[PDB]
């Protein structure tokens, strides 16, 4: 309720409220949150940077899938 | 003040990195945000604020701004 | 693979640190290159069953992780 009251802020920062998961220190999976520059939520979109990610996933799925599959990333 | 604001919440964000799902330490955080319900409602509704820029375009007077 | 991904990394370890195919061969070297008197009860067992070609000793289904918690 308190957050349904607060929706607009989450709606504004949703695009560039970064988040991931880590197996951090405590062995349990922490979910960290981090700022993303709005330039970073743009530069990664239009250009080669998408297709490079596609080339990447193509170069992993077809070649990795193993102990390097995190590292290569 | 706003600078300080960040730091305050930042400590809270340094207070939540270690959480389980229903950890005590977090639900005490919800417990304070609800203890300070409307009182926090005010800070969050201070963030209604560019944003309103288009409404100036709705009845702009002389390009510099002014309404 | 899917059972063994429940642990981190996992299945690649199970194919190396565990069964890793090869070590059964090294162990079959180790039995054949070892005095019949010198065997341990485990190794004597595996040697005996190996002589009888019963081949039960290869894990099947169960592994050390399946067996335990």
């Amino acid at each position: 309720n308190f957050l349904e009251l607060a929706e607009s802020i989450l709606e504004y920062f949703r695009p560039y409220l970064g988040r991931i998961e880590i197996m951090g220190a405590s062995r349990r999976i922490e979910r960290i949150y981090f700022e993303i520059s709005e330039t970073n939520r743009a530069q990664w979109e239009m250009p080669q940077v998408k297709e490079s990610k596609r080339q990447f996933i193509f170069d992993v799925v077809n070649e990795g899938g193993e102990a390097e599959k995190m590292e290569l990333f | 003040l706003l600078d300080l604001q960040k730091d305050m919440v930042v400590m809270l964000l340094s207070l939540l990195e270690g959480n389980v799902v229903n950890g005590m330490i977090a639900r005490q955080m919800v417990d304070m945000l609800v203890e300070s319900s409307s009182n926090v409602e005010m800070i969050l509704k201070f963030f209604d604020m560019i944003v309103g820029s288009e409404a100036f375009q709705d009845y702009v007077t002389d390009p510099r701004g002014l309404i | 693979s899917d059972y063994f991904d429940t642990t981190p990394h996992g299945f690649e370890t199970h194919t190396l640190e565990e069964h890793n195919l090869a070590n059964y061969m090294f162990f079959l070297m180790y039995l054949i290159n070892k005095d019949e008197t010198e065997h341990t009860g485990q190794e004597s067992y595996v040697w005996k069953m190996y002589q009888e070609r019963c081949w039960d000793f290869f894990p099947a289904g169960d592994c050390f992780r399946k067996q335990y918690e």
